[PDB]
């Protein structure tokens, strides 16, 4: 097929490349609409439907079946977020930040925002609780690196809030996910391993002040943790990265 | 701040032997070792493997192809273990010369051994493809891995099976040396004008770059939202948490549009798969349809003059 | 009363003191060497 | 009162990094001079003492 | 004081605040810019000490006579070669 | 138009330079101080590209090319029609790329999350800056930068590649290619594995992350894990960028012959030198 | 005349910092535009 | 006319930011275009006028 | 009474008046500059 | 006719921004197209007409 | 009396009238410019 | 009133007067620089 | 004494003493070596 052309200089190669462009436009349409199964329809800044919705219409509903008798999930769901957010707009126009109306960390807004997940523990493939204290797992042991248990924990101001007393591990993926802190405040606390640095003398948490440690979102039980509790704890620390940054030295 | 790049403390319990969802357990080995130098980066368990009919057959055919390439090297070294080691990268098992066309009648040390080895290499990759399919089927999973592997195999087969047949000569297939197949790539671009002016070579590069860039972006995104239960990507697909939301809002605020937890993997799947799919198309058209991509670009208005 | 690095306040002072001494000696000896290599082969 | 920085930053990492940087800077300045056939103390010696 | 100035002094406190702020912005910009210029000048200086064959590479860009904006239609940077 | 969960994340804070002066959104896009600078740099660079195109003879967007100054100008600023437009665009490009990263930092600070994304993009920026700044400064001429054009910068890639014979024989180039190929393979496998678990065979419940560990352990004997695959993809891509930049930096600065002759250290080892 | 009301919409601290940045950037544009012209470069 | 009602539609903070960006960009572009033309480059024109200024 | 920005009609009028004074000053300077440039080197 | 009812469909802010962007890009493109053509490049034409202006 | 934008019928009318005045002013300036350009360098 | 910045009317006037003083000082120094350059190397 | 290096102050002095003895011994051997090389083939 060399030198033999359709249409007067339109080749099998020209045909192939134009065919690819057509297919790729269709694939971009497909990919974009697949990626619209969360967060749509667009809202306005008062919780009502937005005037504009974009060139791409929403995809057809798709269902996920969940193992271990945890029902079905269909998306896009067209539902609005199932939590109230203690903000208030700073301008009558659009495109400007909304300001917290109370304590941003206690209310759960901004970088401290939590999503309303189900109040049940995430499960492993065998239907057991996926993240548990090692007192429950009981076959897990420290394999390498330094064990943080017994070390003092130091907040983002250089003050010690307590000691590491327990690790919470993921039994499916063999990982430590939380450090249980016993507080001199008087109670206990879970700290995400992703937010703690273990050193020889202490575990240092550079996101949360010592006063913040007095109010960390609690868990109902000390043998399992729900996805909602996980969201609240991790959101509290990630929000501290903004709302506690002034307590740092200097 | 802890960058989730390396694990701080490793932990280990009973070794995990796998899910049982229709896998023939007697084809799954039983021995795992736990290697902590890997546990700094990823999992420490060197787990069991599954070994059934397809895997055994694929390994036999591939190992025999490997062996035959090695034997050819030994023979062309004139038996010298010194030349064999000195030329481990510079030697190749080359296809038959052009005068033999597509016939199976070329001397054993001038393409015949190349043909035999190529046949067994063909057999093993197809059996490995069937393996990728059947391991998914035995667990009840979708077939995305096998489809993605089919795209890469398509580039492989246009390289040495489809295009040499359409050109009428085994002599255009790629040799089995480390340095000689790079020489083959350079020669291929040089004989077909310049392969930069091949639009499907351009599109293949775009998807290679984009797949590298996309997985820089996605790995960085997941690591950045790891403070939240971020890398548990499954279960964020069905129960959206703040990790998925903040990941979406980062890219929405940055570039004006975002993906979803499930859908970023479709983008990556398609960008990765389209690299060999589009590349194979461009090689197939080279020589068969276009002889000189430079003059073709000049005629099609994207090379000057 | 524990720090981020584990140093106490006192260890920090003496460490900073010796750090300044080390830098002072490095710069002074470098100055001397530049003087010598200027008197030898002027540039 | 600057010493408080050593309560924040680990002196071990900082000291090693600064040492490596100064060492490489000195090494590459020396390589400049030895590459330059005007200072090049070795070769010029082979002319000052006539191969010494 | 829920305002970065309240009493203000109306001519001197405000003037010092404004001088401090504008000088801060200009000074950080100056630091960044001169650091970058120094880095480039240092790289050029270092390149002076590379082997002479670092100056043998030909011009790597093709002038296509349809992109040649020098003034003359010749397919090259005129007045040089 | 906000996503149905977006409102609770649109709070003040996280900025680096100008406080609440630019702390607002324009449609989806966060602006901030570096959004202003990135928009200005991007617009000025695009608009100088268009102006340079106007001075040529084609409006075909595949033939437009802005060329670096000739070598005779060295590292000086060229007359604006003799390479100066290229230098203006290059400075605008650096300004916009750096501003884009700083804007990404501010968005990460507002949504309190790690800074991995601007870090990775900075690796991409470093590859670009190696191409247009670092290497031409060491060689002593801006004209060793690559011409700006959809198909003419490929002419640059070609000419520079064939200056050192076949560029394949560049060990850092080999390392970079392997990292590009491997990151593409890893993206394919990771996307496929996620999709297979989330989209099972018809009628089956959704698969668990145990099933996907099991899938790779069955297929190859090893599973890096969910956290591990993202660390791996990130570092693979970053290393590909860095070793590509080292590849090109070495060529013409410290190595000058055909790259094939570099391996003569192995081929001329004295025991098998003469064989 | 009434241009002082600009400070009712834009906070003066931030504007001062931003203006310092902008003025330095404008200066560098002008200086190296001058360096581009052979007849106005003062280095040589 | 009664164009003042633009300020019932567009907020002044963002409008002023966008206006400043656009106006400075347009001024820089026009000056650059004039510098690139060898009939309106004032530096070279003055070079010729005074015999090297 | 349509108001997106939150202003009243009076504040919009006052704001527009000041804005127009600024715009007219800028345009007057630009007109003077163009007249000077046209005398110096006409382009039509 | 009664085209005002477009404002019951489209938001004025989005439409005005889109219109401004469109008009700016259109005007830029037309001027650039004129300047690239040496029959409507006013700078060079004036150079010719006034004997190098 | 429903609308996508939330504007009332009266608000849309005054909006449209002001917008039309603006468009007509723009168009009349463009028309004068085109007459000038056509007298100077006719393109048809 | 229309106060985004939280200033009062009187604070804005005083800060504007200070800003004007600083800006005229900057312009006067710039004028001296331009006169020196023009004497040295005139560009018009 | 869970110090960062697990040592004590008393152990620190003796370890530093043997360190300084070795260091000065190495430096003295180096200086006499440089003296010999300078006499043999001055640079
Ligand atoms: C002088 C050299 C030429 C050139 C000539 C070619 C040629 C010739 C080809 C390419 C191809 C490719 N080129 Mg090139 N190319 C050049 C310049 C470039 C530049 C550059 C910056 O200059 C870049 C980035 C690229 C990039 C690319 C890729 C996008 C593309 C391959 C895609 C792919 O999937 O590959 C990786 C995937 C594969 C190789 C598929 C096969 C792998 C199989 C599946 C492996 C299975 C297992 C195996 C059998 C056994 C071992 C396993 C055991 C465990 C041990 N080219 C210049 C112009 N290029 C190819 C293409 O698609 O072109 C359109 C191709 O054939
Ligand atoms: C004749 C040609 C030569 C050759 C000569 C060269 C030369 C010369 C070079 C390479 C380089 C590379 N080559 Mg080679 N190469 C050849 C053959 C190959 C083959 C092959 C199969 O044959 C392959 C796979 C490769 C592969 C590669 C990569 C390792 C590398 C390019 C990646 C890179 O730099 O990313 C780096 C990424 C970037 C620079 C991108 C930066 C992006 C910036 C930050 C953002 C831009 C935004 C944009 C303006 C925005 C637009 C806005 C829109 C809204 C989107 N080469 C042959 C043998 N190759 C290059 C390299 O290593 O470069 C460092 C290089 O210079
Ligand atoms: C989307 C496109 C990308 C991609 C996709 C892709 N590749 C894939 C997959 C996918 C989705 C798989 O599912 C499949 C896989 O299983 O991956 C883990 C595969 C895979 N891609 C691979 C490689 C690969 N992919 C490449 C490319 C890419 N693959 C693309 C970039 C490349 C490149 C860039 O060149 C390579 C080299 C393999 C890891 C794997 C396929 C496994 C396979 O082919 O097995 C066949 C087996 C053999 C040839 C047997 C070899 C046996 C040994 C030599 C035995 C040694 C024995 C002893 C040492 C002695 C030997 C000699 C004698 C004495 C015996
Ligand atoms: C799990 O997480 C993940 C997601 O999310 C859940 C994701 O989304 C993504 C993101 C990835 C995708 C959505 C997939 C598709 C993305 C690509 C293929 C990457 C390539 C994208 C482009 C083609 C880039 C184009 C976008 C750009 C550059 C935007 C351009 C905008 C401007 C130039 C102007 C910006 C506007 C500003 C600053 C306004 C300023 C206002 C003033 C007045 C000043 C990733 C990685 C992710 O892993
Ligand atoms: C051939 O030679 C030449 C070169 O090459 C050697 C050159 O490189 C260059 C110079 C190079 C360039 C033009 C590109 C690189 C330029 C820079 C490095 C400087 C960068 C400039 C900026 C980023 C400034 C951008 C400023 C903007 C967008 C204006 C901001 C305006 C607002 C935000 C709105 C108004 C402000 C507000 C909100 C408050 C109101 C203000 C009050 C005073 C009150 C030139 C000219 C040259 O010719
Ligand atoms: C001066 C010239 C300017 C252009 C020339 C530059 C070259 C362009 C080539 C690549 C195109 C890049 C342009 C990307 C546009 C960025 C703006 C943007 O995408 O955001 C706008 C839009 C709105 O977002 P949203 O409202 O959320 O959409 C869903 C609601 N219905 O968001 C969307 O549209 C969502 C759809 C996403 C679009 C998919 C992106 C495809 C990129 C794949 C390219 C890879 C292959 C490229 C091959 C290159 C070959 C040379
Ligand atoms: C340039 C001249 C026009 C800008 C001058 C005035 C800008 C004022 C600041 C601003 O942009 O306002 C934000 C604008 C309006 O959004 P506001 O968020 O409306 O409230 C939503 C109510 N539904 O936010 C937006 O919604 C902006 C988007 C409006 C619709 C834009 C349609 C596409 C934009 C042009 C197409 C893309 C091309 C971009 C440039 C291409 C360059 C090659
Ligand atoms: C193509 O390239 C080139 C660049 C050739 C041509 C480009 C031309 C262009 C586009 C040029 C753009 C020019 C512009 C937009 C210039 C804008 C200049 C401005 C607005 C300058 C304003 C300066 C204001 C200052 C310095 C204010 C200082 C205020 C203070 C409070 C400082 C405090 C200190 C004192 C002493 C205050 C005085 C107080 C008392 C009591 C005396
Ligand atoms: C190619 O490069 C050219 C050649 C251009 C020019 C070269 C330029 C150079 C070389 C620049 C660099 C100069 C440098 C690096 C100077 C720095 C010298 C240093 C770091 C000296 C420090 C020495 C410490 C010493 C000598 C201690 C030595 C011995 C002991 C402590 C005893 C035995 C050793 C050990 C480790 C055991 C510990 C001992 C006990 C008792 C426990
Ligand atoms: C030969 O090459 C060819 C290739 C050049 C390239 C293209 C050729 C083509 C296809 C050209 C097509 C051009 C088009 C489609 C042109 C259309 C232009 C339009 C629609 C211009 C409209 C301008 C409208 C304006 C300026 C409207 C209003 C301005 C105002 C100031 C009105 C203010 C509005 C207010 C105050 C509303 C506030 C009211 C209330 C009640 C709050
Ligand atoms: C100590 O024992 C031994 C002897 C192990 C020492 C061994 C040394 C070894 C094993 C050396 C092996 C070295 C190398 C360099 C192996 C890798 C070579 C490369 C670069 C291979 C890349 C190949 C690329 C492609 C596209 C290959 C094949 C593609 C196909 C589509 C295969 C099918 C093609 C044909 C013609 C099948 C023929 C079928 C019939 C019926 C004739
Ligand atoms: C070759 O030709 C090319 C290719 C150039 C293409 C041509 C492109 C062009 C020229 C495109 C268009 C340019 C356009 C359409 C428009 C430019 C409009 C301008 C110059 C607008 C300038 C306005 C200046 C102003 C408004 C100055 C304002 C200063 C002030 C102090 C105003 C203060 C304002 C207020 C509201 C104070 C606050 C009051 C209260 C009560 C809060
Ligand atoms: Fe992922």
């Amino acid at each position: 097929m060399v030198g033999v052309n359709f249409f007067g200089d339109f080749d099998l190669a020209s045909l192939a490349i134009w065919s690819f462009w057509l297919f790729f436009a269709l694939l971009v349409y497909y990919l974009q609409t697949e990626n619209m199964r969360e967060g749509y329809p667009l809202e306005n800044e008062d919780g009502g439907p937005a005037v504009n919705q974009g060139p791409f219409p929403l995809p057809s509903q798709k269902t996920f079946k969940l193992p271990h008798g945890r029902g079905e999930v269909t998306v896009p769901d067209y539902k609005k977020e199932a939590r109230d957010v203690a903000l208030a707009r700073t301008a009558v126009n659009d495109g400007f930040p909304h300001a917290p109306t109370g304590n941003p960390m206690l209310d759960g807004v901004g970088p401290a925002s939590w999503a309303p997940r189900r109040d049940i523990p995430e499960l492993d493939g065998h239907g057991h609780a996926k993240v548990v204290p090692m007192s429950v797992a009981s076959a897990f042991f420290v394999s390498a690196g330094r064990d943080p248990r017994g070390l003092p924990v130091i907040a983002n101001d250089m003050k010690t809030v307590g000691t590491v007393t327990e690790m919470w591990v993921d039994v499916a993926e063999h990982m430590v996910r939380y450090l249980e802190v016993d507080l001199a405040s008087g109670g206990k606390c879970l700290v995400p391993m992703t937010m703690a640095i273990i050193k020889k003398h202490a575990v240092v948490v550079q996101s949360i002040s010592s006063a913040a440690f007095a109010s960390v979102p609690q868990t109902k039980s000390m043998t399992e943790i729900s996805m909602l509790e996980e969201e609240k704890i991790c959101a509290y620390f990630a929000g501290g990265t903004m709302y506690c940054a002034d307590a740092k030295p200097k | 701040e802890y960058q989730n790049i390396f694990t701080q403390v490793q932990v280990a319990g009973k070794p995990e032997l796998g899910m049982v969802e229709g896998v023939n357990l007697e084809n799954r080995t039983t021995g795992t070792t736990n290697w902590p130098i890997l546990g700094w980066f990823g999992n420490a368990q060197l787990g069991p493997i599954y070994l059934g009919t397809l895997g055994t057959m694929s390994l036999i055919f591939g190992a025999f192809w490997f062996f035959l390439v090695g034997v050819s090297f030994i023979i062309q070294a004139d038996y010298s273990p010194a030349l064999f080691l000195r030329e481990l990268f510079r030697a190749g098992l080359f296809p038959p010369a052009p005068e033999y066309g597509l016939s199976l009648s070329a001397p054993l040390m001038e393409g015949g051994l190349w043909l035999i080895a190529s046949f067994f290499l063909m057999l093993s990759v197809l059996l490995w493809w069937a393996r990728t399919y059947k391991r998914a089927a035995d667990l009840g999973m979708g077939k995305h891995t096998a489809w993605a592997f089919a795209g890469a195999l398509w580039l492989m087969f246009v390289l040495s099976f489809f295009r040499p047949i359409l050109m009428g000569s085994w002599s255009e297939a790629v040799p089995y040396g480390i340095f000689p197949h790079l020489d083959w790539t350079n020669n291929f671009s040089l004989t077909h004008g310049n392969l930069f002016y091949n639009p499907f070579h351009g599109l293949s590069i775009a998807f290679l770059y984009g797949s590298t860039m996309l997985f820089a972006m996605h790995g960085a995104t997941i690591l950045a939202v790891s403070r939240l239960g971020g890398e548990r990507e499954l279960e964020q697909i069905v129960d959206r948490g703040t990790a998925a939301e903040r990941a979406a809002l980062f890219w929405r605020w940055t570039m004006g549009f975002n993906a979803t937890m499930e859908g970023i993997h479709r983008w990556g799947w398609w960008f990765a798969v389209l690299t060999p799919v589009t590349g194979g198309i461009g090689i197939l058209l080279s020589g068969t349809v276009v002889e000189d991509w430079s003059v073709w670009a000049q005629v099609h208005g994207y090379k000057a003059l | 009363d524990l720090s981020f690095t584990g140093l106490t306040d006192q260890q920090a002072q003496e460490l900073h003191s010796v750090y300044l001494q080390g830098m002072w000696l490095f710069i002074s000896v470098a100055i001397v060497a530049h003087l010598a290599v200027f008197i030898w082969r002027p540039w | 009162k600057f010493y408080k920085i050593w309560l924040i930053f680990d002196p071990r990492r900082v000291f090693v990094a600064q040492g490596v940087f100064l060492f490489l800077l000195a090494v590459m300045i020396h390589l400049m001079l030895l590459s330059n056939p005007g200072f090049n103390w070795l070769d010029i010696s082979g002319v000052k003492y006539e191969r010494v | 004081a829920e305002k970065h100035y309240l009493d203000g002094a109306t001519k001197v406190g405000m003037a010092t605040m404004g001088a401090a702020a504008m000088g801060k912005g200009m000074g950080i910009t100056a630091v960044v810019f001169f650091g970058t210029v120094f880095f480039v000048v240092a790289l050029a200086f270092i390149g002076q000490f590379l082997p002479d064959r670092s100056r043998e590479a030909p011009y790597p860009n093709t002038i296509f006579q349809v992109n040649d904006i020098d003034g003359t239609v010749d397919g090259k940077y005129t007045r040089f070669a | 138009a906000l996503l149905s969960f977006e409102r609770k994340y649109r709070v003040p804070g996280g900025t680096l330079i100008g406080g609440n002066l630019f702390d607002f959104w324009v449609g989806p896009f966060y602006v901030g101080f570096f959004g202003v600078t990135s928009v200005f740099f991007a617009a000025l660079g695009t608009l100088m590209i268009l102006w340079g195109a106007s001075l040529g003879d084609t409006w075909n967007p595949l033939l437009i090319s802005i060329n670096p100054p000739p070598l005779e100008y060295g590292l000086g600023a060229a007359p604006l029609r003799e390479g100066g437009i290229w230098q203006v665009v290059t400075l605008c490009a650096i300004g916009a790329f750096v501003s884009w990263a700083m804007r990404e930092v501010e968005i990460c600070r507002k949504l309190g999350i790690g800074l991995h994304i601007p870090f990775a993009f900075s690796f991409a920026i470093f590859a670009y800056i190696t191409l247009v700044v670092i290497r031409p400064a060491l060689m002593g001429a801006w004209g060793h930068g690559f011409q700006y054009g959809v198909f003419t910068h490929l002419e640059w890639v070609n000419n520079v590649g064939y200056q050192y014979g076949n560029f394949h024989y560049n060990p850092l180039h080999m390392l970079g290619i392997s990292l590009f190929f491997t990151t593409t393979l890893a993206l394919g496998l990771h996307g496929a594995l996620i999709l297979s678990a989330a989209n099972p065979e018809t009628g089956k419940e959704m698969r668990t992350p145990d099933h996907e560990d099991t899938f790779f352990r069955d297929l190859v004997g090893y599973s890096v894990g969910t956290l591990g695959i993202h660390r791996l993809g990130l570092l693979l891509a970053l290393n590909a960028a860095f070793w590509s930049a080292m590849c090109i930096l070495a060529s013409g600065t410290v190595w000058f012959d055909q790259w094939v002759f570099w391996w003569d250290w192995w081929y001329n080892l004295p025991f098998w030198a003469d064989l």
